[PDB]
């Protein structure tokens, strides 16, 4: 069958419902003092990143927001380049979780929990940055519409107030669509426990689920609606993290194709992180029969299909910067190609629209040592896109007497390099305590391969 | 009622910088040390801009006295999440310091970049280096007398702006 | 003080009873307080709440 | 069996009697520390010299 | 104190054909209890869908019209501000904040409205005390009926479950 | 296969050339009363059937990249829409003739005294000039027709030889980089023909708002064409009720994309009101064009946002075409809001030449669309998804 030969590319060898539940219920329920190595040495490397995170924040609150190196021309720096980068990472974690669930696609099934959880920890690492880039961070509750004894409310015309409304909707429905997905899954880890103090842990995280058609029908009509509510959300969230440049009148910022080209770069940099995280989750956790290489052949095609929309984005915003007869957008082209930060835009054309244009060929998509180098050049490269958008439009602007430079200090590096600690502190807590693959959905994928072989 | 505007005759400005230092003495503007001027964090509500038009050996040098232009359709105001930058009905731009949470987005949308952020605790900076919090909320007692009692002596993370000397307007 | 700047007519008294401490607001405070606002040229709620009034 | 029958009383009132009381604690702390006339001491007769 | 007469099944190809056979047998109070969602079980049970998507829409119209009317009451009635020269009823710049309140209250009625429509915050269901319900969420499928229907005794039912293809018909308690 | 397919598609072909030819005989004879009013009303009618033809090419390339049972029902209808692009290359000649005539009706950068006064237009004369405007125009058409003819000669190969990855490899080898050089050949064509009518006004996202409406028109045309072919009992397959909910998912998720790229085009221009970006929405929100703006929020988005939310009126055929025909009559108003207020910018007016040229290019388009439906057997019977369409019909 033409449909059966699609579903057999996702699993591979002989697999039943128990052999699928066993190989995901052995990543979890393998007890401590029996837990395999790699996870101890990574959870204490992430602790040194978290103690670089919590020290750079304890510095930041005490001495101030001006240990970063942000100038007065360029007053948004690594606090915002890494914030749009981290928000950009978790967005393709919900293209995998929500947008592909609209398309009834079955190759999103095993990539689900390693993208639902990867969204959340790229938002908990992100969402600290709108709370700590403010100079007075103890008043970020003033960006909330609450009644007080002041008659003051937030503005609701600024696109940083909508960043409050986008992320505090994005952070809460990421942890409500990943926890709803874990309601029928932690009921399976509960029944495979045979240890009552880890059975009560997964017997209370899963609320008491039982299966049941009156609960399974209510689950998926609350899942695809949630997958239909998280799909205009993430096309809006990283559009709302895109409006807080495009609302501003700056020459490199006030372009109107920022809302679809940022979210294209979010499902470009984000698929690069799912590829950068799942290639070391097959070689280290033996998931060669669930994360089979057709999942990377399709994650590479969607990363390619998203990397052309930002290849379109770099050429449109360099066309309409010339097509506008402004001297300020004529200068924008001659400040990304020339000028002091021309190396950033040429390490952007190389790392985004030259090196991952090998994604057309299957030779650099099925080969994981080539898909890893391509995706590692997107995380470095899409950081440089958000550097070119933010810094190169800020550090040289309308008036020549306000031209700055923004060379970052150590506390801009230590907060960003410390932010990967808080990602992998929680990711390695997710791998150990929770399943990395949604067991009940891949049980349906095993059931879907059997029900199409029985149609012969 | 009381539409406030300003006319700066650029033909007669000799770049004497007496208006930079009189905004400093009137509006309690903090001095910033040499290490944080090189990072472009000088606190100066008004600035004079040389521009050097012509041949690189005999040029014409032109001054633009660039202060907060108090824009009617002010782009610095629409990008303030907590509305810490609004207008009067008198027409001038009100930068209220106690509401500023410190999101430097107003400075980015200000096209003239006449917004000036307190980055560290800029207070008595040539007498204590501003990279400590051992004396952040402790101030020199004799320097408190030079401050104008009608202008907010600003905190660590709020933004400044030329307020048309609104304490002299009011 | 914002409800009293946006609606001064429910609190404004005559200038001859300002320093009289025994002055209680009348049952007809409105149409008298509104009469005193247009008499004393008291500015509107737009011009009175824009943080150059306060907050210099 | 895990989570015996007495836990149904616990799981019912934790979302039906707990969360209206926790939000009544957090509604009263919001009143007392952000809205009350106690934290800005009215009627308190501040002692003079 | 008798809740069970629940039959273990091998695969769900033989469960939905038996669950729709229970619909032909007059039992109206019965469940499926599967490790995975099967296409055509609620059609076989007779659940006729749920009213849950209208709870999601009823709270989405309360978040869209509740956040758009929030920023309008702020900017027009509560504290109108000349901020940037922009109009008081800015009908743009209220839409990217009333959309994210539409997504928020819909999903707050999609997770907490699903675990309110299903009685999931409820440990000790009377079905968990089964001899092989540890396999119920892993491999096996458990057609189970209850004592809420007027046509259930221990006989008239156990012989009917053996007229199906079961693995182990076991009576579980409360 | 029904016997009444090729006569009724022959009848609809013949009656559309007479409807779309008399209305063009009414257009050029109506062009002689008011000369400029024709070209103001012609290029409005050109964009509605250029985008309905290019979206028929653009959804066809998405149909080749993905394995959908949807789209197999559209593949002979998208190919019947993609090869009306040879008609949109010969009906482009009245737009090409005005650039050669010294009238400056259509494009005001053809005027030498607009270039000589507006310096902003004079700096776009490297790009906006008639020996290079027409040379770019035939570059788009040889890329539009050539990516429609190659997607026809390889698809008529499929019902000739048979399905393999020798042939399905060629579809994805073309339609992979096809959409790249279809978007990029449209964001040079919508700044040529559509944005350059307002030559002082540049924009990003202005071709993208058309791209999200090329998906509305050709999924709306996906459901309208499978309605008349169902109502007259001419479809070779009964429509699966699950895959019409797919076409209604696409119609709904591209109304919402369209109202996200048109509103964020407005949200950016309204927020920072730069006077080189606001003249478009300032001419389109004043003098009667304010009425079509409020229509585009409510009648185009919010009325097909609510009725396209339930499964009812998305799973039923008779209540989805009540949205898809209504989305055509609200996109016709939208292309009248995109194109026409570039001419007579202060004030709203609509001529009878506006809605007799839409019939003129329309019946010409619907005749060539119906000419290419007799070429194909409407099923693509040697496809790989047609065993899945053999399923979902017997429940
Ligand atoms: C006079 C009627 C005022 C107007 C026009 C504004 N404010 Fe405003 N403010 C006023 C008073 C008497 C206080 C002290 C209240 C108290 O003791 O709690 C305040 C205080 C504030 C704050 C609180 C600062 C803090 O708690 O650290 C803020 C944020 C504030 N005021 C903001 C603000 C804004 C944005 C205004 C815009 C028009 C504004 N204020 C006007 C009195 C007045
Ligand atoms: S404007 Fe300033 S620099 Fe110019 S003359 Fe006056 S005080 Fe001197
Ligand atoms: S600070 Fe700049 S943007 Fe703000 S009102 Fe003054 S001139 Fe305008
Ligand atoms: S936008 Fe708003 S809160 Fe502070 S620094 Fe800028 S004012």
């Amino acid at each position: 069958s033409a449909y059966g030969k699609m579903l057999e590319e996702l699993l591979g060898p002989k697999q039943t419902y128990e052999s699928v539940t066993r190989t995901i219920g052995d990543i979890v329920l393998t007890p401590i003092r029996k837990t395999p190595w790699g996870w101890p040495v990574g959870f204490v490397i992430a602790a040194l990143g978290l103690l670089m995170y919590l020290f750079s924040l304890a510095v930041l609150f005490t001495v101030g927001v001006g240990v970063w190196g942000i100038n007065i021309p360029v007053a948004w720096g690594f606090d915002i380049i890494n914030f749009v980068w981290w928000i950009g990472i978790g967005h393709a974690g919900t293209l995998i979780s929500a947008i592909l669930l609209l398309f009834r696609q079955d190759w999103r099934t095993s990539i689900n929990r390693a993208a639902e959880a990867m969204t959340i920890f790229a938002v908990a690492c992100a969402g600290i940055y709108p709370l700590v880039h403010t100079g007075r961070p103890w008043l970020d509750y003033w960006m909330l519409p609450y009644p007080g004894t002041l008659g003051m409310w937030p503005q609701f015309r600024s696109a940083l107030e909508w960043d409050v409304f986008a992320i505090s909707t994005y952070a809460t429905v990421s942890i409500l669509f990943w926890y709803l997905g874990l309601i029928p899954d932690l009921a399976s880890l509960r029944d495979r426990a045979t240890n009552i103090w880890v059975k009560r842990f997964y017997g209370f995280l899963a609320l008491g689920w039982r299966g049941g058609a009156r609960d399974w029908n209510r689950y998926e009509v609350a899942s695809l609606i949630l997958a239909g509510l998280s799909t205009p959300l993430v096309l809006s969230v990283h559009s709302i993290i895109s409006l807080d440049f495009a609302i501003s009148q700056l020459p490199g910022w006030h372009v109107t194709v920022f809302p679809p080209y940022f979210v294209a770069g979010a499902v470009y940099c984000g698929f690069a992180m799912v590829i950068l995280l799942l290639v070391p989750l097959r070689r280290w956790y033996k998931l060669h029969d669930l994360i089979t290489i057709k999942h990377f052949d399709l994650m590479g095609k969607v990363m390619l299909a998203s990397g052309l929309v930002v290849a379109y984005g770099y050429f449109a915003e360099i066309f309409y910067a010339w097509y506008s007869a402004n001297i300020y957008e004529y200068f924008l082209i001659t400040n990304r190609t020339m000028g002091p930060y021309a190396w950033s835009y040429w390490a952007l054309i190389v790392l985004n629209v030259a090196i991952p244009q090998l994604l057309w060929f299957k030779r650099f998509r099925v080969s994981l040592p080539w898909l890893f180098f391509i995706s590692i050049c997107i995380n470095i490269g899409m950081w440089f896109e958000r550097w070119v958008i933010i810094v190169l439009s800020l550090h040289r602007d309308f008036l020549p007497s306000s031209w700055g430079y923004y060379t970052p200090s150590v506390w801009d590096i230590s907060l960003y390099a410390g932010s990967f600690g808080w990602f992998f502190f929680l990711f390695f807590l997710f791998i150990r305590l929770l399943p990395a693959i949604s067991i009940f959905e891949v049980r349906d994928l095993v059931h879907k391969t059997e029900t199409e072989k029985a149609l012969a | 009622g009381y539409k406030w505007g300003m006319s700066i005759d650029l033909n007669v400005c000799n770049s004497c910088n007496a208006c930079v230092v009189a905004c400093q003495s009137e509006n309690n503007i903090p001095v910033v040390g040499k290490d944080e001027v090189w990072l472009g964090r000088e606190m100066h509500w008004i600035r004079i801009d040389q521009y050097y038009v012509g041949d690189e050996h005999t040029p014409n040098v032109y001054n633009m006295v660039m202060l907060c232009q108090q824009c009617e359709h002010a782009p610095c105001e629409i990008v303030c999440p907590v509305a810490a930058t609004v207008h009067d009905a008198e027409g001038l731009n009100n930068m209220v310091y106690n509401r500023c949470v410190g999101t430097k987005y107003c400075s980015n949308n200000c096209p003239y970049k006449v917004r000036r952020f307190n980055f560290l605790q800029y207070q008595d900076v040539p007498y204590r280096s501003p990279i400590d919090a051992s004396t952040e909320n402790d101030s020199i007692p004799v320097l408190k007398m030079m401050r104008n009692p009608d202008v907010t002596v600003r905190a660590r993370g709020v933004m400044e702006k030329c307020t048309f000397c609104v304490q002299r307007i009011n | 003080c914002l409800d009293c700047h946006r609606n001064p007519e429910k609190y404004v008294r005559p200038r001859e009873e300002v320093f009289n401490m025994a002055w209680t607001p009348p049952p007809n405070q409105l149409e008298v307080g509104r009469r005193l606002v247009q008499e004393y040229e008291i500015r509107s709620s737009w011009e009175l709440t824009n943080c150059a009034i306060c907050h210099r | 069996q895990v989570f015996d029958r007495r836990a149904n009383t616990l799981a019912r009132v934790s979302i039906f009697a707990g969360i209206p009381l926790v939000l009544a604690i957090l509604g009263g702390v919001w009143w007392l520390f952000g809205w009350s006339d106690w934290h800005r001491d009215v009627g308190v007769e501040i002692p003079q010299p | 104190t008798l809740y069970g007469l629940m039959a273990e099944f091998d695969d769900a190809e033989a469960l939905l054909a038996a669950a729709e056979k229970t619909r032909d047998a007059g039992y109206k109070q019965f469940e499926a209890y599967t490790p995975m969602p099967i296409h055509g079980l609620d059609e076989a049970v007779g659940y006729r869908g749920t009213r849950l998507p209208w709870v999601i829409f009823g709270a989405g119209l309360l978040g869209a019209s509740g956040m758009f009317a929030l920023q309008t009451w702020i900017n027009l009635v509560e504290y109108p501000l000349n901020i940037g020269g922009r109009p008081l009823f800015s009908w743009p710049a209220f839409i990217p904040a009333t959309f994210e309140g539409m997504v928020l209250l819909s999903a707050f009625a999609a997770v907490f409205g699903m675990i309110a429509a299903c009685g999931l915050p409820r440990p000790y269901h009377p079905v968990f005390n089964a001899p092989n319900f540890e396999r119920a969420s892993v491999d096996r499928f458990f057609l189970c009926i209850e004592a809420a229907d007027p046509k259930f005794e221990l006989k008239q039912t156990r012989q009917f479950l053996e007229s199906l293809g079961p693995l182990a018909v076991s009576t579980v308690d409360n | 296969e029904p016997a009444a397919l090729r006569p009724a598609l022959g009848r609809l072909q013949q009656v559309a050339l007479i409807v779309g030819g008399v209305a063009m005989l009414l257009a050029v004879a109506g062009a002689f009363l008011g000369a400029a009013q024709f070209f103001h009303s012609y290029i409005f009618a050109y964009f509605f059937w250029m985008a309905l033809s290019l979206g028929g090419l653009l959804v066809l390339m998405i149909n080749h990249l993905t394995q959908g049972v949807w789209g197999l029902m559209l593949r002979r209808l998208l190919e019947a829409a993609a090869l009306t692009l040879p008609l949109m290359a010969i009906l482009f000649l009245p737009i090409a003739a005005e650039t050669l005539m010294g009238t400056h009706y259509l494009f005001p950068w053809t005027n030498p005294e607009v270039v000589a006064n507006d310096e902003v237009v004079a700096l776009k004369t490297p790009y906006l000039n008639v020996p290079f405007f027409l040379a770019r125009a035939v570059i788009y058409f040889v890329l539009f027709i050539g990516m429609a003819y190659l997607l026809r000669q390889w698809s008529l190969e499929e019902d000739a030889k048979g399905f393999s990855d020798d042939l399905r490899g060629r579809f994805q080898r073309l339609s992979g980089p096809g959409i790249v050089v279809l978007v990029m050949a449209w964001t040079f064509a919508a700044t040529d023909w559509g944005m350059s009518l307002e030559p002082e006004w540049f924009s990003s996202m202005y071709p993208v708002t058309y791209i999200a409406s090329m998906l509305i028109l050709t999924f709306g045309g996906g459901i309208i064409a499978l309605a008349v072919l169902k109502s007259r009992n001419l479809l070779p397959f009964g429509i699966p009720v699950d895959r019409l909910h797919d076409l209604g998912k696409f119609l709904f998720a591209f109304v919402a994309v369209w109202a996200y790229v048109n509103f964020s085009e407005y949200l950016i221009i309204w927020s920072g009101n730069v006077p080189e970006l606001t003249p478009w929405h300032g001419h389109r929100s004043a003098g009667g064009w304010e009425i079509l703006g409020i229509v585009m929020i409510f009648g185009h988005f919010l009325l097909p946002f609510m009725l396209l939310l339930s499964r009812f009126a998305k799973r039923r055929l008779a209540n989805l075409t009540a949205i898809a025909i209504y989305l055509y009559l609200i996109e016709i108003v939208w292309y009248f809001w995109k194109i026409m207020p570039a001419f007579h910018p202060d004030g709203f007016h609509i001529h009878w030449l506006d809605l007799v040229t839409l019939i003129a290019i329309g019946g010409l388009w619907l005749g060539v669309f119906a000419w290419n439906l007799q070429r194909a057997p409407l099923l693509a019977p040697n496809d790989y998804r047609v065993p899945l369409l053999r399923r979902q019909e017997a429940s």
